[PDB]
C-alpha cells in the first residue's frame, strides 16, 4: 500500500532536549538507509529508516502539511514534531540532494 | 533549529 | 497547455546558452536579465519540459524536453546546467532557494521519467 | 505560451 | 558541462 | 517493516 519515493544513505539521530547534543536515532551509531513513503490510497508520507547492519527501524516519522524542512548544511537536514527534532546526516552531498528533493517533493503535493 |  | 500541462515549479534564473563555438555563456533569447522558469509536466504522458519566461518582456527564453536518462550538473549552489543533442543550458538562479526549488523538481521528474 |  |  |  506505500511506495518509497526515495532511498537515501544516512546516520539519523534526534536531539537531546536535556543533554543538548544530538543522539544517534534508536540508540545505535551508524548509517541506515532511509526512504520516504507515499500512501497513494490516502496522499500521505512518512519517513521510515533501517539500519545498515541489523534492519533496526531507527525512525517511522509523519511528514505533514506545511513542515519547515531545514537544511542546516549539504550534508545535515533537520526538521522536528512537536516532540522531537530529528536529523540526518548524510553519507554525501548526492544522498542529501536525493533526500531534500523527494521530501520537498512531499510538501508540495500535501 | 539546533545547529548540528 | 494549460489542460495538458502541470507546472511542477517556478523559479527566478538568468537562462542562457554556451556558444561553443565562442567559448562563452549567450542570454538565452538574445537579452540578458532574469526569467520565471518552470518545469511542466504533461501528465498524460509522463514527459516534461523547461519553460522559461523573461520577467520585463515575456519572452520565452528556453523550452526545451526533459529526456530520460538526463545528467542534471549542479556546478554550484546557484548555478545548473545540462545539455542536449543541440545546446547546453544553464541556470544562473536569483537565489539558493530558487535553485534547490528547481534542482528537486528536475531530480523529481528525472526519478519518474 | 509555447507548443512543446 | 562548461564552467560558469 | 512497521505500521505507521
Amino acid at each position: 500500500s506505500e511506495q518509497s519515493i526515495c532511498q537515501a544513505r544516512a546516520a539519523v539521530m534526534v536531539y537531546d532536549d536535556a543533554n543538548k547534543k544530538w543522539v544517534p536515532a534508536g540508540g545505535s551509531t551508524g548509517f541506515s538507509r532511509v526512504h520516504i513513503y507515499h500512501h497513494t490510497g490516502n496522499n500521505t508520507f512518512r519517513v521510515v529508516g533501517r539500519k545498515i547492519q541489523d534492519h533496526q527501524v531507527v525512525i517511522n516519522c509523519a511528514i505533514p502539511k506545511g513542515l519547515k524542512y531545514n537544511q542546516a548544511t549539504q550534508t545535515f537536514h533537520q526538521w522536528r514534531d512537536a516532540r522531537q527534532v530529528y536529523g540526518l546526516n548524510f553519507g554525501s552531498k548526492e544522498d542529501a540532494n536525493v533526500f531534500a528533493s523527494a521530501m520537498m517533493h512531499a510538501l508540495e503535493v500535501l | 533549529x539546533p545547529p548540528x
